[PDB]
């Protein structure tokens, strides 16, 4: 199948920046919508971003509108989320998700990276 | 080569009202009429195509009807955003003749 | 746009339960149900109003009546104890429910 | 074999072989969930992960299989 | 002709020919995926609505779409 | 987001020449038939020219036939309209639109006509 692994999540001072990288394990990665969904500690899942196959359609949630930038390297089979001007409420476990063609939702998920934006 | 008359030239209506705009082609275009909305000094945006199909971002208030040569665009509920000029275009055969345009003003 | 779920529901060791999911006109939207066990990545359980992906057991089922989606688990076991989120799109942004931490005694 | 090929060609010319187009990546038609066919001619649809609605494209009425093969060999 | 027929059969087996499963039962319409070459999505359903009917979105078979369609057409 | 941005619009002496360059972002011009629509100041919309997906079907309006020259570049994803011998009656805002999606060989009957689904922004040409 398709396996996604998140990396680059870690502690960062408020107002800082991060670049979470999601490495895929297949060439089918290029054929899927790739989304970032976060789960904050003590809260449920929250969608963050979504990018189409070509990368020409990037969608973000209003909480991280403008602050985050999702972009994919199809040749390298990776999906990066650049977080700029992070906030205290951006502390969460971020998962990359693949909208596979064998399901109507995102049925491929990664382990997740625990971004901890605090002083 | 197809004369596509549009009527009325201009019409006023209240803030909430149903307004119908008629478009009569010279000859049959077989349900290949499209309605575009052009606001004050902006590029027209496609509202309807194939005489019935709505477009993404278009409010559900706009609707289309008619067949053969006579087609209608109906706005059941109006709003401040609905101040524009509406054009009907036939794309059944080249050249793609547009309508003359109807100026809609909220009274 | 807000999806309203119960904070938690109670299940007998082998009984059937139904997790509801309120919303504004959910009858005209696709609702996907996930399963986020603590410490594990979310697992898609239902990708349409009533359709399950490959490998998900047949016990899960979905329904959408009026403005309320529902995930029904029949013959719930101890491996269904997790948090279930209903996901649907408002205009172009996907929205998850508040979570329904299923409890199986 | 040859008769079968000619029969398939004849069925494709009449539009009886519903080999449907690759749905465009950028379709502006207002739609909704696939279970609500807001568009209806027989169309091939896929659920768009962005807005959650379905993007559809009607089956070609002239040569569906031929057009699909042409577009497959053109890429 | 034999090479063309073999190529068509291979494409049918791989799921490269999205032939509608119409010769009903509504089915899932899975998410959009682009093909190997191109920005156009690969169809997953065959939604059709009659003038006085309902939605019938039957998913496109993956194993043999064209073969299954031909078998259904012959059987009906 | 599907968007078209044209350029090359400005004041031009009568009998001169201008070239309008309409780039597209969010999609590709390779499989779409592109169209030019102009709007004279105080007048209505008017079709100008249309080019097929592979530059085979070129159509010009009878008013601008012979002078204008429409040409696409799918590799560069950009439409172009070379205007030659501009009369004083050619002053208008030109919009580059997207009319029809090709599926199959390049014939006018193989297009899916959605009637100019996305419009450009419009470049003013004043003579």
């Amino acid at each position: 199948e398709l396996q996604l692994v998140e990396s680059g999540g870690g502690w960062v001072q408020p107002g800082g920046s991060q670049r979470l990288s999601c490495a895929a394990s297949g060439r089918i990665f290029r054929s899927f919508y790739m989304s970032w969904v976060r789960q904050a500690p003590g809260k449920g899942l929250e969608w963050v971003a979504t990018i189409n196959q070509d990368g020409s359609e990037k969608l973000y949630v209003d909480s991280v509108k403008g602050r985050f930038t999702i972009s994919r390297d199809n040749a390298k089979n990776s999906l990066f989320l650049q977080m700029n001007n992070l906030r205290v409420e951006d502390t969460a476990v971020y998962y990359c998700a693949a909208w596979s063609g064998n399901s109507g939702g995102m049925d491929v998920w990664g382990q997740g990276t625990t971004v901890s934006v605090s002083s | 080569d197809i004369v596509v008359t549009q009527s009325p030239s201009s019409l006023s209506a209240s803030v909430g009202d149903r307004v119908t705009i008629t478009c009569r082609a010279s000859q049959g275009i077989y349900n290949s009429i499209a309605w575009y909305q052009q606001k004050c000094g902006k590029a027209p945006k496609l509202l309807l195509y194939s005489t019935s199909t709505l477009l993404s971002g278009v409010p559900s208030r706009f609707s289309g009807s008619g067949s053969g040569t006579d087609y209608t665009l109906t706005i059941t509920n109006l709003q401040c955003e609905d101040f524009a000029t509406y054009y009907c275009q036939q794309y059944f055969v080249t050249p793609e003749t547009f309508g003359q345009g109807t100026k809609l003003e909220i009274k | 746009y807000e999806l309203t779920q119960p904070p938690s529901v109670s299940v007998s060791p082998g009984q059937t339960v139904s997790i509801p999911c309120s919303g504004d006109k959910l009858g005209n939207k696709n609702v996907c149900w996930f399963q986020h066990k603590p410490g594990q990545s979310p697992v898609l359980v239902i990708y349409e109003v009533k359709y399950r992906p490959s490998g998900i057991p047949e016990r899960f089922s979905g329904s959408n009546s009026g403005n309320t989606a529902t995930l029904t688990i029949s013959g719930t076991q101890a491996m269904d104890e997790a948090a279930y989120f209903c996901q649907t799109w408002d205009s172009t942004t996907v929205v998850f429910g508040g979570g329904t931490r299923l409890t199986v005694l | 074999l040859l008769c079968l090929i000619f029969l398939l060609v004849l069925l494709d010319y009449q539009g009886m072989l519903p080999v449907c187009p690759l749905i465009p990546g950028s379709s502006t038609t207002s739609t909704g969930p696939c279970r609500t066919c807001m568009t209806m001619y027989p169309s091939c649809c896929c659920t768009k992960p962005s807005d959650g609605n379905c993007t559809c494209i009607p089956i070609p009425s002239s040569w569906a299989f031929g057009k699909f093969l042409w577009e497959w060999a053109s890429a």
